[PDB]
């Protein structure tokens, strides 16, 4: 945990809250423009306020390093402890230091995705299969770890599609699925 | 050549070859040839 | 400057640099620990006392670049590289 | 009768025992019980002694030698025995461990994860028995690959193959899994017999007829069989026997494995190619006869080839009249499959019978279909099936038409015919391989038939004539004029002409207007082939493929007739009339040559005195390179000045009409010919010096002439000298090896490209699918046919359009892919389903459809076809964004049936266009490799010299990305608008040396120390952009740490305003002079910071986009790491980062990874071909459609098949397959094509039957 | 380079013993090579029929051949019976079903017999379809 | 040459000159070590 | 909601590209050539006299083609494609026959 990759996290201690109150909402760097934040560093346990703009509605989060968890709940608590871990480990709550070398969610690289609901799983599962009895097709594969994954979690709603809008030269905007495989 | 490399004959250079002709070829070839009769007679004269 | 090293991990040097270079690549020509001096110099200032020892951080080298700059207005030069002039080329090479 | 799966298995030995042929003597009276017995099949001229039939009916029987207690490895699996070895104890023959021996756990209801970890654990254990039964040390046993048996590295001592073969067995069941056991071990070796195999795979070599080498093999076997030796002698003659390679190392024996042996496998020879009867081949010529749809035949071929009749109730009387006149050549009788040579009078009538299925063959005939080509066949259009026509002379014949589109010429070039008769083959040569339904590229969409050379000045003369009466147009028109109306006219131009040539009243912007030509000029972007502004483009839209290519047959016409009839030359006159012009470009030459030299040497003659410091020598060659430049510009304005004159006073030359046409000729070949040659460069670079400084020996050592390094002053008219022609001709060479170099290269990478995307197709419902993977929801974007879709300006919302509000809206929604490239490039172009721009006509304002009306078509027609062809899943915003930009009314005001008209053609696209089984992934691999095969093969790319860190252009890169190599260095850039947070990583990283600052080391010695003096100037370390005590650190780290100093002190004077010198005292190690001289030949190098690397770190500037009317100024630096690890203490805040493939993988995902990919490998090309976006997007999804990267050379996700790997040249799948007993469908093209089934693409993607309900409802 | 030293055609002549397949040499009436670049070619124009008859055997060359289902192996015809010599051995009675492929296919499977692997066939035996009546459908537009 | 649409121009790559087509085939220790 | 999508899927399985007509022909001409029976209606000796591409055409046009091809897990005679688009390719296809003299 140092001095810079706690303003790096604090940003996506947003998305995480944006998905807290609304768990359907599509996530990019737009959605940073809804909130504010607040930083209080230490060695120990950092302290990280969120701030959504219109509801002036907080959100703490407690950051501690891997080795040393020292977490008791607070006012307006997010629940859970954030972790920084020395390597990529299965949890929406922990995340490695690889993540953190570089201001992600700024990037040009970061993804727009969001969750299907039920009544938009059907129609993809209806448009998959071939119509030959009940032969179906499958969607392209993405790993359980990725930060796309701990970004969209919920205890009681798994996740099973990803749906992508890609950047595309020609038509500007592109509709990909994802589907996610467990890790072991 | 260790510190100015750029400056010494490479190795690619025309400076530093020289070209055979027809006759060398054959005196070459005599040498060889000559060297391996030479060394087959010895070889069976010792072991006769 | 913080500490960046090299490691073993293509460049072309002018060979008489490159010797050093590549000496300095590998790991085994340095001392485990740093090597302090021992031959006493710079006799006309305190200051050395102070950064030589405990300043360790961005107040060494504050230290450092304010004796630069005493030594620099004692002999009565700008001290400001910035402030330099570099010579113009381009009186020579506006031709055409 | 269809096969439809492929397992692969090991024989039993009870198998291998099943045979009553058993082989015991190396020689016999009559080889009866040799390796050469009748009974294992048939021979020259003898029966199988076993079925009794000829060499054509026989396929032969299986034979067994006799070994005896002697068990046998099977070479190819020799590996795999080691693999169980180190899981089992040799001495006891237990597994390495113990938990497996419990039964408190079960196997059964666990798998994967368990299994895996407990093999790991088992394999992991390595130590002293554990069990007390042997309490032995565990060995570890390999093949000597020298000695034929398995020795221990600890001991040099041979293991026998019994006490293997009895350890190995021994293993239970229940463990195979742990052990990935399939079958049975007991199968990787032979114990009572040894097979031997039939005679049909070895007959006698032919050219007395020699002996086959594997029956030699098999021969030298059974010699060590009888004579009841050791396993050493057996082993290595079955080795030999099999796989030589696995102990020694010659690659010429031939064996089992030749099959195999590299690219010459027996597949990819002959399984997916082969040697055919009706072919031929010769070289080519032009014809004027011939339409791009027909092909000429010589005499000699039409009188050998011969053609398919088959015998049914319409053709029998036709068969039997050809039978009386002599000209049938053969008869097939299919129900004996008996064919006969019918004579011309030296045959049977009575042979003949005629019945409904039989056939005949006769000489080929006119307006048949033929399949021909020219090699080597880059993608579609070099095989092609056209209608034949009877010429003369004994070449083939073809038209001009079709020359560019099989890179053909007529100066020694060749091309080959085949004849397929087969119904089916007929009908389909008939229709999908037309010419005729070829028009239109598939990628972005031009027509591929058009004119060439002389012709394009045709045309644009024709264009200009002026006053022609009625006879001399009818002249021109020549048989198309019988149409032509002279409404009242008696006088007529080239543009009535041109008019009665397009019959048609059509209005596209810019060039057309109500079926008139409305541009200045016709130029060769008109009626050329790949042009984007054809006339026959535009037909094609408008109606069909039949009008475009009749628009091309009767254009060419025209224009050749107007070469017969004013012709056509240029002559030396036209390119140099007099002197005047040259000798002025001349004298302006020789004098500011002679300039730029005289300031040079005032430049280095200053710096030899003491009056300024010298330049880095990168950039004095900058400042020279300027100054020759801008010479070389002031000759190219020079050139174009004369042009423009010449073209006023003399309007009719022949050369600017070539210039102005379009073709082959401008202002640098002009330049070339009459101005100056320029400088010559390698690598981006002038030649190199050499031995004393110099190139050659015309110049003095350490010459700074730069005439003397390749710039060259003299034209072709006045002739260059010889050292001038000596850096030409290096240029030249170098050029012409580099082609050999990127001709061996380009074509394995095509390959393996082709290989990897060939079975990816559009499915029934308009989707990109692989196997049983879903690659993409529609096809195009739109689920129309690629052709057919066609590139339109995007129109920036304006608050003066009349939809302005949902117009803002619809741009909000897709704007985000428009500003690409990290963010310094704005999109011109969109993509319209299919070219609407021919069928809108403007109308009066009174007679125009209504606003809302008109708005209302729109979103309803969008809406319907979004949910019912798109079945609501993708989004088509862009298709409504382009209806209501460039039909919006305050632009253009449109009839009702206008807008009805649009629509119908809409619906019709979206109906009939595109249809499943459709190859679209194989198109794409062959549009992407000709593509850059051909921009290798004519130098295209020019490598140039940059100072930072920059990708490269060219098949080089391309072949990089699609490697995938991983631990490597990759070009990580970093923007921001914040400049501090830029600059502390390029102090910080960027590398300097004190021998870059020129120094001025001294060194002496006094009592008891060594003071060494490093005097440097300000002006070097202000130009490397750092500051005196960065110099000072550097030193002074450098020493601290040493390990051959002793005792060290530092200390700093200003020597003057601009000098600063660095003294340190020093005391060395022992040994001390040794020590001395080490430290100071490696100080100059050895003081330095940063990271290595031959790049600076310089930052830039440029403008970028936040949308299409914000703007922001941006600095950038770039920088090649391993990974991103170091600047993870650097506050990089609301800095943007763009890393290589690897890192982005790792940090943002699979889907990040693909686009970094799908942009990389389209910049690769260059600039101008933003069409070739479609075709990489495809690629990169492939190679993305695992959860991870995947590169182009392996199978590690793709589920591909045993013959698809070993058809790509794996050489060890099928051995693999049949270790782990896999079992397969046959879906592959690879697949289909070994066992002669029809691939599932195009016609063959359906399934098809016969309904017979009505035919047995008749009753005679 | 004179046009007549270069021309050649074939109708039909010699093969190759070892695979079947027209020989090689202008000299000697050779044939004409079908490359894998011209096959992706044809592949690419959607004919999946042409390019299945050009890589198969001649139609004239047919004849009827065996395979035991069981093994593999081609089975043998003794006194005009069909039958497999390996899988009698053993006192079984698999399935001879009849097979249509290239001389050269048999080769590579009998020469990937010897080194010891076995190739195993299956067939298809689909059940049986019935056509019935479809409803009509237009897919125009409502204009 | 004139512009009209140079947005979507379409760039021409054929080489001028081809390979022609191919005809039918038809101890001293007096050396370096080489290293 | 899926039956909604499978109607949708099921009214897609209509359309009529170049690749399924060919095939359909095709199957049709080499039956023919190889000797099967004419379905055409007026069968006499006079229907021997003509080209057997214009018998092809006819059988397709008056709902007589014996040619059943299956697409999505259904199967669909040369009559239950839609009809304009039957009407669509045929043209083109004649037209290109008749520049071959085929037809
Ligand atoms: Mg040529
Ligand atoms: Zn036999
Ligand atoms: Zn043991
Ligand atoms: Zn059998």
């Amino acid at each position: 945990m140092n001095q810079y990759n706690v303003k790096y996290l604090a940003k996506i201690l947003c998305l995480k809250t944006e998905i807290a109150r609304d768990p359907y909402a599509v996530i990019n760097r737009n959605v940073l423009l809804r909130y504010t934040t607040d930083i209080e560093y230490n060695d120990l346990v950092t302290l990280i306020t969120v701030r959504h703009k219109i509801d002036s509605m907080k959100t703490v989060f407690q950051v501690f390093n891997e080795s040393s968890i020292n977490y008791t709940p607070v006012d307006d608590d997010y629940g859970e402890p954030i972790i920084i871990t020395s390597y990529l480990q299965k949890g929406h709550n922990k995340f490695p230091v690889n993540f953190l070398y570089i201001d992600v969610v700024i990037s040009d690289l970061f993804p727009s995705f969001v969750r299907l609901d039920t009544t938009e799983t059907n129609i993809v599962n209806s448009v998959l299969q071939t119509g030959d009895g009940k032969k179906t097709l499958r969607l392209p594969k993405m790993l359980e770890t990725e930060i796309v994954v701990k970004i969209l979690y919920r205890p009681n709603i798994p996740l099973k599609i990803v749906r992508f809008f890609r950047n595309n030269m020609v038509t500007g905007v592109e509709i990909a699925d994802r589907s996610v495989i467990s890790v072991a | 050549c260790i510190f100015h490399t750029s400056r010494y004959p490479d190795r690619d250079s025309m400076v530093c070859h020289r070209i055979l002709t027809y006759g060398k070829y054959f005196e070459t070839l005599a040498h060889d040839e000559l060297e391996n009769y030479i060394g087959n007679i010895r070889n069976d004269i010792m072991n006769n | 400057i913080k500490n960046i090293g090299n490691t073993k991990s293509e460049t072309k040097f002018e060979s008489k640099n490159n010797i050093g270079i590549e000496y300095s690549k590998d790991s085994r020509n340095k001392l485990s620990y740093r090597n302090k001096p021992s031959i006493a110099t710079n006799l006309e200032y305190k200051t050395l006392c102070d950064m030589i020892k405990g300043t360790s951080g961005t107040e060494k080298e504050f230290l450092r670049y304010l004796l630069f700059g005493i030594k620099c207005i004692k002999k009565g030069v700008e001290y400001n590289i910035d402030k330099i002039k570099d010579v113009s080329y381009n009186d020579y090479f506006n031709v055409l | 009768a269809v096969i439809s799966k492929v397992t692969y298995s090991l024989y039993d030995q009870k198998e291998i025992n099943a045979t009553d042929i058993i082989i015991s003597h190396v020689k016999n009276d009559d080889d009866i019980g040799t390796v050469k017995d009748g009974r294992l099949g048939a021979m020259d001229g003898a029966l199988c002694k076993t079925c009794g039939k000829t060499e054509l009916e026989c396929f032969g029987h299986w034979g067994k030698v006799s070994i005896y207690k002697t068990h046998i490895v099977k070479p190819e699996f020799i590996s795999e025995i080691i693999r169980l070895l180190n899981h089992i104890c040799i001495h006891c023959g237990l597994l390495r461990s113990r938990e497996p021996y419990s039964d408190d756990i079960n196997l059964k209801e666990l798998s994967g994860h368990a299994l895996r970890r407990l093999k790991d654990k088992i394999l992991s254990k390595k130590k002293s028995c554990w069990n007390s039964e042997c309490m032995q040390p565990y060995q570890k046993i390999t093949f000597s690959k020298k000695k034929v048996c398995f020795v221990n590295k600890l001991d040099d001592i041979n293991v026998p193959n019994s006490l293997i073969y009895q350890k190995l067995i021994s293993i239970h069941e229940k463990f195979w899994p742990l052990l990935e056991i399939h079958q049975y071990p007991a199968n990787l070796f032979y114990t009572d017999y040894f097979p031997i195999p039939p005679l049909i795979i070895r007959p006698a070599i032919s050219f007395p007829k020699e002996t086959n080498e594997l029956t030699y093999l098999l021969g030298m076997i059974v010699k060590n069989c009888n004579l009841n030796a050791d396993e050493q002698v057996i082993q290595k003659a079955v080795i030999e026997y099999d796989d030589i390679k696995i102990i020694s190392n010659n690659t010429t024996s031939i064996n089992l494995s030749y099959i195999t042996s590299g690219k010459n496998n027996m597949i990819r020879s002959y399984i997916v190619a082969r040697r055919k009867d009706q072919t031929a081949r010769s070289v080519i010529g032009p014809s004027t006869s011939i339409t791009v749809n027909e092909v000429g035949m010589p005499a000699y071929i039409r009188n050998t080839l011969t053609e398919k009749i088959f015998v049914n109730a319409f053709t029998v009387d036709k068969v039997k009249q050809l039978l009386a006149s002599n000209q049938v050549k053969f008869y097939f009788n299919k129900r004996l499959n008996q064919l006969t040579r019918i004579r011309q009078g030296k045959f049977i009538k009575n042979k003949i019978h005629l019945l409904p299925g039989d056939w005949v063959e006769v000489a080929v005939q006119e307006y048949t279909s033929i399949i021909f080509g020219r090699q080597p066949s880059l993608h579609r259009y070099n095989v092609i099936a056209s209608s034949i026509r009877a010429t003369e002379g004994d070449t083939i014949k073809i038209s001009p038409g079709i020359a560019n589109s099989q890179n053909a010429d007529f100066d020694g070039d060749e091309e080959w015919m085949i004849l397929e008769q087969n119904p089916k083959a007929v009908i389909e040569q008939s229709i999908l391989m037309y010419p005729t339904t070829l028009l239109k590229h598939d990628i972005h969409g031009a027509p591929v038939y058009g004119s060439i050379q002389d012709e394009i000045v045709a045309a644009y003369s024709l264009f200009r004539i002026q006053d022609l009466c009625l006879d001399e147009v009818l002249n021109i028109l020549g048989k198309y004029g019988r149409e032509f109306d002279p409404k009242g006219k008696c006088k007529f131009s080239g543009k009535d002409i041109y008019t009665y040539l397009i019959g048609e009243k059509i209005n596209y912007p810019g060039l057309l207007k109500d079926g008139e030509i409305i541009a200045n000029d016709v130029d060769s972007n008109f009626v050329v082939a790949m042009r984007h502004l054809s006339l026959a483009g535009l037909l094609s839209d408008h109606k069909s493929n039949v009008e475009g290519i009749n628009f091309i047959i009767k254009s060419s016409y025209v224009f050749k007739r107007y070469l017969s009839i004013y012709g056509f030359g240029v002559t030396f006159k036209d390119l140099r009339p007099n002197s005047t012009f040259t000798n002025k470009l001349e004298a302006i030459n020789v004098e500011k040559i002679e300039l730029i030299k005289e300031a040079y040497a005032k430049y280095l003659n200053d710096v030899r005195d003491g009056k300024i410091v010298p330049l880095s020598k990168a950039l004095e060659a900058d400042y020279v390179e300027s100054m020759l430049s801008n010479l070389t510009n002031l000759n190219i304005r020079e050139i174009e000045e004369h042009m423009r004159q010449t073209l006023i006073d003399d309007p009719d030359n022949n050369l600017l009409k070539m210039a102005k046409a379009g073709y082959k000729v401008n202002p640098t070949e002009l330049m070339y010919i009459l101005g100056t040659y320029g400088q010559q460069r390698i690598d981006g670079e002038p030649a190199e010096t050499r031995v004393l400084g110099r190139v050659l020996p015309y110049y003095l050592p350490d010459s700074k002439d730069p005439e003397g390094r390749g710039y060259i002053l003299n034209s072709l008219t006045k002739g260059l000298t010889g050292s001038q022609y000596y850096f030409s001709m290096l240029v030249a060479r170098s050029q012409s090896t580099d082609i050999v170099c990127e001709t061996s290269r380009t074509g394995t990478l095509a390959r393996k490209i082709i290989k990897k995307m060939e079975d990816m197709v559009v499915d029934g419902y308009g989707q990109v699918v692989i196997g049983n993977t879903l690659i993409k929801y529609a096809a195009n974007y739109t689920k129309i046919l690629g052709s057919v879709c066609k590139p339109v300006d995007l129109i920036y919302p304006d608050e003066s359009m009349t939809w302005y509000l949902e117009i803002s809206a619809l741009w909000n929604k897709i704007k985000q892919g428009f500003v690409y490239s990290q963010k310094q490039k704005l999109a011109k172009k969109t993509l319209a389903p299919f070219n609407f721009l021919v069928f809108v006509k403007p109308t009066t304002e009174d007679n125009a459809i209504k606003v809302k009306d008109l708005y209302d078509m729109i979103h309803n027609v969008i809406d319907d076809v979004r949910e019912k062809y798109f079945f609501t899943v993708s989004n088509i915003d862009f298709m409504e964004y382009i209806f209501l930009t460039h039909l919006n009314p305050s632009r253009i005001r449109i009839t009702k049936e206008t807008a009805i008209t649009i629509f119908e053609k809409f619906y019709e696209k979206l109906n009939y266009t595109l249809g499943g089984g459709t190859p679209i992934g194989i198109i794409s691999a062959q549009v992407l490799s000709e593509k850059f095969t051909q921009q290798a093969l004519s130098s295209f790319h020019t490598t140039e010299k940059s100072g930072a860190v920059k990708q490269k252009l060219g098949f080089n890169e391309f072949n990089n990305l699609t490697n995938l190599s991983k631990n490597k260095t990759e070009i990580i850039t970093l923007v921001s608008d914040d400049i501090s947070k830029l600059q502390s990583v390029k102090i910080n990283f960027e590398f300097v040396c004190l021998g870059e600052l020129n120094p001025n080391i001294t060194l002496r010695k006094e009592t008891d120390k060594y003071v060494v003096d490093i005097i440097v100037n300000r002006l070097y370390i202000k130009r490397a952009e750092i500051t005196e005590l960065v110099v000072e650190y550097m030193i002074e780290r450098f020493i601290s740490f040493s390990v051959i100093v002793k005792e060290w002190g530092m200390e700093t004077f200003i020597e003057d305003e601009d000098n600063i010198r660095f003294t340190v005292y020093l005391n060395f190690v022992e040994p001390e002079e040794l020590n001395l001289s080490k430290f100071m030949m490696v100080l100059p190098g050895a003081a330095n910071k940063g990271k290595i690397s031959k790049f600076k770190i310089p930052i830039s500037d440029y403008t970028g986009y936040d949308d299409f009317n914000q703007t922001k100024k941006l600095n950038k630096m770039t920088v090649e790491l391993m990974n991103l690890k170091e600047l993870g203490s650097f506050d990089l805040e609301n800095v943007n980062v763009y890393p290589g493939v690897w890192n982005t993988y790792d940090i943002f995902g699979i889907e990040a990874a693909r686009e970094y990919l799908c942009e990389a490998m389209l910049n690769t090309y260059g600039e101008g071909f933003d069409y070739l976006y479609q075709p990489c997007d495809l690629l990169a999804s492939l190679l993305c459609a695992s959860y991870e990267p995947e590169s182009v050379n392996k199978f590690k996700f793709g589920a591909a098949s045993t013959l698809k790997r070993a058809t790509f040249g794996d050489n060890k799948a099928l051995l693999n397959a049949a270790l782990h007993k896999k079992s397969e469908p046959i879906n592959d093209n690879s697949s289909c094509h070994f066992f002669s089934k029809v691939p599932n693409i195009g016609t063959g993607y359906y399934k098809y039957f016969i309904d017979l309900g009505l035919l047995m409802r008749m009753e005679r | 380079h004179l046009t007549q030293d270069k021309a050649t055609v074939r109708c039909r002549g010699k093969k190759t013993k070892l695979i079947r397949q027209a020989n090689e040499g202008r000299k000697r009436g050779g044939g004409i090579k079908f490359g894998e670049m011209e096959r992706d070619c044809l592949i690419a124009h959607g004919a999946a029929n042409t390019i299945t008859e050009v890589l198969k055997d001649s139609e004239e060359d047919y004849q009827d051949v065996y395979v035991c289902e069981n093994c593999g192996d081609i089975a043998a015809q003794i006194k005009g019976i069909n039958t497999c010599l390996r899988c009698s051995k053993l006192n079984l009675s698999p399935l001879l079903t009849k097979i249509d492929t290239t001389h050269v296919s048999k080769v590579f499977l009998t020469q990937m017999n010897a080194r010891g692997v076995k190739v195993k066939l299956d067939f298809e035996r689909r059940p049986p379809s019935f056509y019935k009546p479809l409803d009509k459908v237009d897919l125009k537009p409502s204009f | 040459t004139q512009s009209i649409h140079e947005n979507k121009e379409i760039t021409e790559i054929l080489p001028d000159n081809n390979p022609s087509p191919p005809e039918s085939p038809e101890d001293r220790n007096d050396e370096p070590p080489e290293d | 909601i899926g039956n909604h999508i499978s109607a949708l899927k099921r009214r897609y399985t209509r359309r009529i590209s170049l690749f399924e007509i060919a095939g359909i022909i095709a199957e049709s001409y080499n039956l023919l050539q190889r000797g099967r029976l004419p379905l055409v209606s007026e069968f006499s000796d006079e229907t021997m006299k003509q080209n057997m591409l214009h018998v092809i055409i006819q059988e397709i046009e008056e709902g007589s083609c014996p040619i059943v091809i299956e697409k999505n897990g259904e199967l669909l005679s040369v009559n239950d494609f839609d009809k304009d688009g039957l009407k669509f390719h045929l043209d083109y296809i004649i037209k290109i026959w008749k520049l071959q003299k085929r037809y």
